[PDB]
């Protein structure tokens, strides 16, 4: 499946 | 052995994992737009183009016990499509070092992966900040259909002040409320620090208690230059069709090369929720 | 995944189908010399050298009750040998759009390939009639025991006739007899090409009766040029080891490569089998 | 009843399929540059947008001994997406008319089905041979380096023929061969029915043994007006999103409102492969 | 679900 | 075995 890695920093 | 010839992939799952996870912390401590901007999604690696909507002025709405008064709709002025960039960086390893670790039992060295990260991680910046002029693409300070705030003094006390209580009404007479962001050159934000004689208090103190959602420092800004922004996902967004990641690049010389990479793109919807000094 | 490492083979076996075919397709309909040159057998990939034999003057047959008359031909002092050249052209293709078409079905572009195609086949054309000065090689407008007549004057109806009689007269002056063919520039070719009024019918049709083997236009003659031959497989013809195809050069830049490539030579062993205009 | 209230669909397989089959004979009929273009296969609704590769620069290829000489890839000059259009037009049914079918069992009436179609179809020929100044799309006659010869004299006998043999003297000296295809207006179409051979030919058959591929007329083109193309694939195409089809749009004030649409696009990959007179 | 409808005529 | 591709175009 497709994901973040950094992802949201808010 | 394995040394000895071509191959597919240098590597095993432990060391891919510690290369992954040496980037995505040197990426979440060195970014900063990443910060005060959404996330739309992740579409795939597949996916190249992205819709560009934008939409120009506000309708009220309406209160009524049965409900047949009407408003206009919300929708788009013009519906354009934009293509995704990809942003890169490249770093080497020496075979010997891989076989040392296997051989000792200790963690592998991944110091030049870590520089290559930030350096990716500045690129994302620029990009954010100024468009690139050769793509069609627009930043926060080159946005057409900004709002623009002169700059004062910023020497003798008051002057960020005024600035900033200026630039939020002339946002606020757009219909455009909400908790502000300000991001500062790294000039502007040491002049905010200073102590005067009598001082009291801090510029920064007052600044941040009428942000409340952040006020930040960026070294990409140029000279003496800020942005306020009207944060909110109906403003603007970060569409990312592919996050961080590291990929092999086939052997030269025996040693192993890779990049760092990322594929996203800047969603201005309202360019008037933005206001530059 | 499968764009994060190094592979052997990026493609699908009907995908490779359908770029041998699209290469196919594209030399069949740009390749010219083909259609006048016999092809000595094919002899493979490992061969680099042919032998290169060179005849002169006329040796004609014996009629008598009892035979004793020599009538034979006799080997060259050296005989010599030459070697096979590669002629070659490159294309790219991107990696995304391979990743698309694997994960939401959208069908793969290979006009690259055909690209590359057309110009390996131009390739093959120019080293067919100009030769390779750093290489050593001659072609048919080059050639130095090779026969020559004046153009005239084409402006007018006739003028092309005149010429053709007087090349093929010349020929037969050397003891070749045979059906003859023609190579026109596009200049002589487009003017070859109106009514001749001591005939009434198109100029071109009286000379595709007198050739009888085929009357030709090519690009790569220059200017007011053309060439008559006397066709055979004792005057001259086309050695090939391999024929047109494609072949993954191993990625680089994470993207992927390809030649399209072939290998070939032309020996012409009757030198005054030729007139120039 | 089944009109006092509202429905998903109104009519039944046997009328569905009658109005489907009306306006498919009738596009087919009409339909013009279907004729000489091939098409990218059907990619669905969910695609909206498609790449735009264009070759205007290349460079020749090489021939070496050891295949070590280096030349440049073939790739777009410049990546670049586009977005497919809709083409639509809509008619409106009457209740009545279909409960007077149903009872009573005689036919239903679609001569608004097929006006609609007719329609349709027109508009798409128009998008094919002009562009669309607002929506910046291009068409055959329009196309920036399109190569161009003057008409000349076309009302003497033999003009067509000698404005057709310039205009493949220019694409084969472009390089483009094989093949060709010519449009005409249809004023040139009907004038050129006459005599010039001197063997009772007509002029239409002599160019028509020029163009392998065909001759045709098309009421899209002003007056003296007329275009030549290097077939295929390689050179130009039409991508299709969804082929014409008709929808039912919802019932308003008990009568039924129907639409039908197509979703398609033309690119120019070789903008040298065209002549226009 | 991908049909053509008219389709080609070459 | 070994094959043309293009062919003979005579």
């Amino acid at each position: 499946e497709k994901r973040l890695t950094v992802g949201s920093l808010r | 052995p394995d040394f000895l010839g071509h191959a597919e992939n240098p590597l095993r799952e432990e060391e891919w994992a510690r290369l992954n996870e040496t980037v995505i912390q040197v990426a979440r401590r060195s970014l900063v737009g990443r910060r005060i901007l959404d996330i739309y999604g992740p579409l795939g690696a597949g996916v190249q183009t992205v819709p560009y909507d934008e939409f120009q002025g506000v309708s009220p709405g309406a209160v009524d016990i049965v409900g047949e008064q009407e408003t206009a709709m919300v929708f788009t002025d013009a519906r354009k499509f934009k293509t995704i960039p990809i942003i890169y960086k490249d770093f080497l390893l020496h075979w010997r070092d891989i076989e040392a670790a296997r051989t000792h039992n200790m963690p592998l060295d991944v110091s030049a992966a870590a520089g290559a990260a930030a350096l990716c991680a500045q690129q994302e910046d620029e990009l954010i900040f100024y468009g690139d002029a050769r793509l069609g693409y627009e930043g926060l300070m080159t946005a057409n259909g900004r709002l623009t705030v002169p700059l004062g003094d910023w020497t003798s006390p008051g002057g960020g002040f005024q600035a900033i209580v200026e630039a939020t009404r002339k946002l606020n007479e757009q219909g455009h409320f909400g908790p502000y962001a300000v991001v500062l050159s790294p000039r502007l934000y040491s002049q905010l620090h200073r102590i005067y004689e009598k001082t009291g208090v801090l510029e920064i103190e007052t600044i941040r208690q009428l942000a409340s959602d952040g006020v930040y420092q960026s070294n990409r800004l140029r000279g003496e230059s800020g942005v306020v922004v009207s944060t909110g996902r109906e403003n603007m967004d970060l569409a990312v069709s592919m996050d961080m990641v590291a990929a092999y690049l086939g052997a030269s010389r025996m040693n192993h090369p890779f990049r760092v990479l990322e594929a996203l793109l800047l969603r201005i919807k309202h360019p008037d929720a933005i206001c530059t000094l």
